[PDB]
């Protein structure tokens, strides 16, 4: 088992996740993963986005845990590890609001 | 209960 993340923030709530992502100058696609605040055992993917109405804001996606191991945001794209999920969505949005461009600095 | 986004599915 290889043991190894800048983008993982542990027990960080939604509000404090948004404060870190909305730091000045971070692009759309700045992101982090944290424990879910409202579904125990799951994770949350928090991504900086922009639209004309909301301006700079954060979108949150539930990363669900498969009962017997692994992770997904949509059931048709499953991953063994959070690292593999992040690498996948760094390469293509594939339904997310945008790609995972840079871990929250 | 807070808002979470979902990946849209298209047929
Ligand atoms: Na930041």
């Amino acid at each position: 088992h290889h043991s190894s993340m800048e983008w993982y923030f542990g027990k960080l709530g939604r509000k404090d996740a948004e404060r870190q992502l909305l730091s000045f100058g971070n692009p759309r696609g700045t992101f982090l993963i944290r424990e879910s605040e409202t579904t125990k055992g799951a994770y949350s993917l928090s991504i900086r986005d922009w639209d004309d109405m909301k301006g700079d804001h954060v979108k949150h996606y539930k990363i669900r845990k498969l009962d017997n191991g692994g992770y997904y945001i949509t059931t048709r794209a499953q991953f063994e590890t959070l690292q593999q999920l992040v690498q996948h969505y760094s390469e293509r949005a594939a339904g997310l609001c945008c790609r995972l461009v840079v871990p929250c600095h | 209960e807070p808002q979470y986004e979902e990946i849209p599915i298209y047929l």
